[PDB]
């Protein structure tokens, strides 16, 4: 980002972010399922 | 004035540039951001979610029974069963999947991958099965004397209804193409199979004939590179608000 | 933690025994509307035991060729009880859904239902460049058939609808079917007699089957919605 | 939520034989993507992975210009025994699904939330008439302005709703470089819905159109020749393209697998055969023991 | 490894009569270039060198733009009585061994692995029909667009595989300065391999070429007139040019010394009569004991 | 250090007295793959006995108009033995090799080999522009045959040929040739049956000859040929 | 905005420009690199290498035999046996080397040469011979009379088979001219002769006629500069998947 | 000179734009303010009337 | 190197490195052949 303009949202393309979490696609249960026991 | 000199590449329109731009609307107030849930950050987190896929995909089945396959009390043994092309590029069970659609964007991927089988019999059904993952080289392996020696898992059903079985990044090169000439080596990842172990076995008051339910996603060591036009959806002209 | 559950809200308690879990949208659990992100300037109502409870919808039976059933909410809630009636006086609303789905069958029995919570789905139909009606698309608690369960009755496909919080009624070792769904729209709230957040879709992946002397069941799938942090706002004359 | 670099590596393991503990066995019956890691579902060895995640990321993966829109339209003289009309312009009414693979992209994810910036590339051509000579095509004026929703839409090429003096606008030549700005997020609400199920007004009648979302009315985009007509034919083509920055995406879609048949819903009429079939997305094989590509030696 | 700014430097030297030192004497039988030096070789005095070495080192001798492609085609009507297909277009099928130089000075090396910048350049002419006039050039907007592979590849002009709603295109025109842009490096492997010891499929049959790198399908580049048709005929020359960048080179070759065939492997004809003939690579002289270039006094 | 050698490696033992010395390619000695370099996930299979030793293959008489031979690695051993088990067993491999050429002759007889090992060297044919075929190419341990060594079979210059790696067997003072190859390739590993890395070509760039007594004598070339480092990923079925 | 003139040298493309370019694949990922042996970081590690060079190129000699020179037990003594031109530029004996050929890319060069023997007769067989390295500026030496006056060394056959003269840097100028005149002051380097010092002796039961195998490679003092288009290889038109 | 290269947008007239440009009297003394009553900063001002 | 652009790749011709290891083909040889010695 360098935004060469007044406004915020001219700028280039933002910051990159390498937060992840697939838990909410891949785990959306309310009681975590430990690995390498019976899930049930 | 500061001396200047246009490089080549001056008054060029890049479709993948990175610059800022000229706001059309000056002082502009955003809406304010909203918590909303599932925010997706990567295309890396959609991949590894389950999708089935379409086993059953021969010229005799009908809509959802392309997403389910047949399982039979057999009155043979070491029969096979059905086999899985990994061929993301190419029409394959592997394209209509998560994994396949998202992948299909790019040019470029890597790791290993995971297949969960379910199966849908009744509770009193009982039966056993191998799923082997063939590394490619020669033909696909049609009887179980074969395909045990590649990597496999045995399956016995019971209260945990699925199986995973993991195919592993095998592979020479770093990444693999999706190629259309499936054939070749930069391309080709391997075989699928699936073999009856010891038999299905249900009582008289159960249904005999069983189905299992095939899903296919990608694991935490997957990677996606030279991102392109799908050839998933067409166009022949503009769109217009008619039929 | 075990197979056995009990949701116990307002009044309504549901027990459950060969359960799976509990599946949350997205990871989350519906919440009342915060003071930052709230829009309207008027106290919203917030009645807890009269709205916040199992309303049970009616059943449908599980056929060998059933397609497959929908249930657009508010809509299915929209004519029944405090919630139909706080939609109706009021212009704003919201609110979360908790899902519950029966299923129950024999353990000679073989089948499997595909419980998918839509957002924003979107009806597309077939063969037409007509737009869905009010009639096909409003359907109340009494709910929709599809015609094309392969495709979502979208375009898209139903191998892709993992995507979408979902549960699995196996009958080898479920019955009832679980889903905590949270508020879904670009905007704090919204009208509900004109727009539908979540669209529940039972979708029968493995046909309901038995051998020899369990043909033929007549198997009903129930449906238990419960409304969860209900807020209404622009109190006016029923609509 | 963690940070993700570089993906996940491998760390090699052993023999394992123990009771009561099952990876490979799951239930996904839970709605929960299965869990079993590739270490302790085979034999494992020893990997570092310097693989970079960053062009998997939304960002770069929508963050990428798209076209749009292509109006071509005649800039001639439109004058008629009475007309009083040019008609050298055209009106866009600001939509993003008139080209499908955008249009895709944008239908992954229920919500996108980002700053639009757009650029517009013009083309000239002579229209082949009966006696048309050609030695050079003029650097002609073009004003695309954008007219929000309730806003005054211009009638001819020489309209005074081109003033502009509210209305933002863009004068570009032909041999200048393309026009390029920049649209802020514009939605009343917190983000861009490409679903909407529901109705657009309170109306009960067939008016109303199921699928219209009341935060989808992002105005028009009136485009003019700013010079009078030429004494010959020309024909100019305007394609405008889209590229999404600053993007947040929220609650992620199945894939659209059919043909789009217009711009007003998603309804779909399939292709003949496989694939993409209404009954079958994928193509047919011989059976579910062949294998289409077999290697043969 | 040293480093080495300049050549190395002379030391003096005296006379040297020494048994059982032999520096002139040499085994290149183990396969070692000989080591004599010239300071105890013969006799020396001491010389101080400023010559510098950077135009020698890999990143000069192959980061300097070479031309890669060159494709001409006619822009004009092509339609028919029933064509519908405009094919004012070409496609590339990416490579880098269609012209001798920049191929020669690819296969001087093992493995390279470099970040080439692309500059395009377009040049136009007219067509010299039966009655053709010219009294000037048109600036045409051009878009290449880079095809990965298994992407479509566009069939016409008019073909909507022009979007690039994830391709990179970049659009140009005939006035403004040559196109520029950067590919990174974009093999599978470690290093682009100038030769392939092998066979780029599975197979066993002979339509697998052997040579064929199964690391070397770079995909395609397809580049188009986005103007339409004129109504007089054009020929568009468009000349790619290619310059490595961060290059690190691997096991040097034999250099080519025979005029390559064709680009799909470096079989050979030879020349008609010495220099590079298949029997004679250097041209004749009379005798081993006659000097070609003497100089008579 | 003298003109005598020893390589034991695994049973196999090789004793050489008229030798130079040992030529390592590029300076560097075969190593395992290291983790941060690895790109199968599996455990590779190191059989260090049963692979890395010398596989002696079949000789070739050096005549008076010898033109050269030439082997592929490790087409030359993918059929012999523990290593040609492993290759046929397995999809990816990854070894480094030591070459040995030996040929004797007397001190009365003169004669030169230019013993080259060329990475990635791929054949060119000459006066077609149809590619070498299947059965020209893959020749396994039998050979191949020089067409052309004054070209090396590539268009290129036997004169320049030593950039590769290289040994001179001078019967004055040699009898013996021994290269160490590490690996060859922009992958940590490849697939054996469609890829050769290395290729040894033996060339005689003076002739055999002896004086009145020593004319025709039957002087033949030995290749012995050890893999070291061998791993093997990717377990199936043989082919 | 910014004051600005466009200078001279504006909107121009010069194939030798340094200047960076915008990226066609925002946030790719290149492959990590691997350590492959061999690596080479200047042109000037490779011309320091032995290359065989073409000695007896008459129109007498197919192929290899160019790459060997007779050698003959004499009946006479101080017979001249072969000679070399040093015009790397022009077609002799230099021009298929790695020296040459990488060399020939450049204009100009600098540096002392070195030029190893090799004998391939019998070990039986023994000989002296002397190579001479004479400056320009007059004709070849024809006699060793004439040829010992200039820079030479004598080649005793023995254990060691091989031996090696240094071509020094003797040139007004710094650098040479590869210039198609190799007759110019600025271009010639020189000449080499090959004399037999006493003669060429071998047994009755060793082969009477041997061979002497010449190399040629540059020292730790070699420059090149004005890199060009080498005429080693031409083209006529576009190359393309055909003969 | 400075390496340079013209992004798309150059040449452009956008009436909406916010860029400095070049005085056409140069040192010009404009008039010294005077207070005004009922100055407006905001048009949310008048809007509250 | 100056590098405007974001990717690293982008940049201009790389930082010259003048490190030279001739020996690797030059003197690629186990035991190493000391100058000025019988070297066999
Ligand atoms: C889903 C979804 C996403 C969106 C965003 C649509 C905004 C982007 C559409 C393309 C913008 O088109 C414009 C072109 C030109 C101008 C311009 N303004 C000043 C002069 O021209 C403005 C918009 O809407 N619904
Ligand atoms: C050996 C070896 C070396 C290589 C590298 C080949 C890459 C360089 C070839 C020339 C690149 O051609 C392109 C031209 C234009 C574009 C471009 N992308 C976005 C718009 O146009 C891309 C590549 O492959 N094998």
């Amino acid at each position: 980002q360098i935004n060469f303009y007044k406004d915020s949202y001219a700028a280039s393309a933002s910051k990159q972010d390498f937060s992840q979490d697939p838990s909410k696609f891949t785990e959306p249960v309310a009681e975590a399922l430990k690995a390498g026991a019976p899930v049930l | 004035g500061v001396p200047t000199c246009l490089l080549p590449g001056s008054n060029q329109f890049l479709t993948t540039d990175d610059h800022s731009s000229a706001p059309a609307f000056p002082d502009f107030s955003p809406t304010p951001e909203m918590h909303i849930p599932g925010q997706v950050h990567s295309m890396l987190e959609i991949v590894q979610i389950e999708s089935m896929m379409e086993i059953n995909n021969v010229n005799d089945a009908s809509g959802v029974e392309r997403l389910r396959v047949q399982i039979s009390a057999q009155s043979d043994m070491d029969q096979l069963l059905f086999n899985i092309p990994l061929d993301i590029q190419l029409e394959g069970p592997l394209r209509n999947t998560l994994l396949g659609n998202i992948s299909r964007y790019y040019t470029h991927w890597s790791g290993s991958l995971e297949m969960t089988f379910m199966f849908c019999g009744s509770f009193m059904t009982t039966g056993k099965l191998i799923i082997c993952y063939t590394p490619p080289g020669g033909s696909s392996p049609t009887d179980r004397m074969q395909a045990m020696l590649a990597t496999h898992v045995v399956w016995d059903f019971g209260l945990q209804s699925s199986i995973t079985i993991i195919i592993p990044w095998i592979s020479g090169s770093h990444y693999r193409m999706f190629n259309t000439d499936a054939k070749a080596i930069n391309a080709n990842v391997g075989y699928v199979t699936c073999f009856m172990q010891t038999n299905l076995v249900a009582p008289v008051g159960a249904a005999d004939q069983c189905y299992i339910v095939g899903m296919v996603a990608a694991k935490k060591d997957f990677n996606l590179r030279l991102m392109r036009d799908s050839p998933d959806i067409g166009q022949s002209a503009i769109l217009p608000e008619q039929a | 933690s075990d197979r056995v559950l009990q949701l116990k809200l307002g009044n309504s308690s549901i027990v459950t025994q060969e359960a799976a879990n509990i599946c949350c949208a997205y990871g989350e659990w519906p919440t009342y509307l915060p003071d930052n992100e709230a829009v309207a300037i008027d106290k919203p109502t917030q009645p807890e035991t009269s709205t916040d409870r199992f309303y049970t919808l009616k059943s449908k039976k599980w056929e060998s060729n059933s397609t497959g059933w929908w249930w657009k909410l508010p809509d299915a809630l929209n004519q029944i009880g405090m919630f139909g009636q706080n939609v109706q006086y009021h212009y704003l609303y919201r609110s979360g859904f908790l899902c519950h789905v029966q299923c129950n069958a024999t353990k000679f029995h073989q089948g499997t239902l595909l419980i998918v919570a839509i957002p924003e789905h979107q009806i597309g139909k077939k063969g037409t460049g007509t737009s869905a009606s009010f009639a096909e698309v409003m359907k109340g608690a009494e709910g929709g058939v599809f015609e094309q369960p392969y495709l979502l009755d979208d375009g898209t496909s139903l191998a892709c609808a993992l995507v979408y919080p979902h549960q699995w009624i196996n009958l080898r070792t479920n019955n009832s079917a679980t889903i905590v769904l949270p508020w879904m729209n670009s905007a704090p709230m919204d009208f509900a007699l004109r727009h539908n957040n979540w669209t529940l879709a039972v979708i029968p992946v493995c046909p309901l089957a038995g051998g020899t002397g369990n043909t033929n069941t007549y198997v009903p799938i129930t449906i238990s919605i419960a409304p969860m942090c209900a807020e209404y706002n622009g109190l006016r004359n029923a609509i | 939520g963690e940070i993700v670099k570089t993906v996940a590596n491998t760390v090699e393991s052993e023999i394992k034989a123990e009771l009561g503990v099952i990876p490979s066995l799951n239930a996904v019956e839970t709605g929960a993507t299965s869990n079993t890691e590739p270490e302790e579902a085979i034999q494992t060895r020893t990997v570092i992975n310097m693989h970079g995640t960053a062009e998997c990321l939304v960002e770069n993966f929508l963050g990428r210009s798209a076209l749009v829109c292509m109006r071509s339209f005649e800039y001639k003289n439109h004058s008629t025994s009475t007309s009083s009309i040019q008609k050298n312009f055209f009106i866009w009414t600001l939509n993003t699904r008139e080209l499908v693979q955008i249009r895709r992209k944008m239908e992954l994810f229920t919500y996108l939330r980002f700053d639009t910036e757009i650029t517009i590339v013009p083309t000239l051509r002579l229209f082949s008439s009966s006696n048309v000579s050609f030695s050079g095509l003029p650097n002609l004026t073009l004003q695309a302005m954008y007219v929000p929703t309730g806003a005054r839409k211009p009638s001819s090429q020489d309209s005074f709703e081109w003033q502009s003096a509210c209305n933002p606008s863009v004068f570009f030549k032909i041999n200048d470089p393309p026009a390029r700005l920049t649209i802020p997020f514009m939605s009343i609400n917190s983000a861009y819905a490409n679903f909407y199920d529901g109705f657009a007004g309170f109306e009960k009648k067939a008016t109303v159109l199921y699928g219209i979302n009341p935060a989808n009315t992002m105005g028009n985009l009136c485009l003019r020749v700013v010079n009078s007509y030429q004494p010959v034919q020309y024909t100019l083509t305007v394609r405008v393209y889209m590229k999404p920055k600053h993007i947040k995406a929220w609650a992620p879609r199945a894939p659209r697998t059919m043909p789009y048949t217009n711009i007003l819903n998603n309804n779909y009429a399939g292709r003949s055969a496989a694939p993409n079939a209404p009954t079958a997305i994928v193509s047919h094989r011989s059976t579910i023991k062949t294998m289409p590509n077999d290697i043969n030696l």
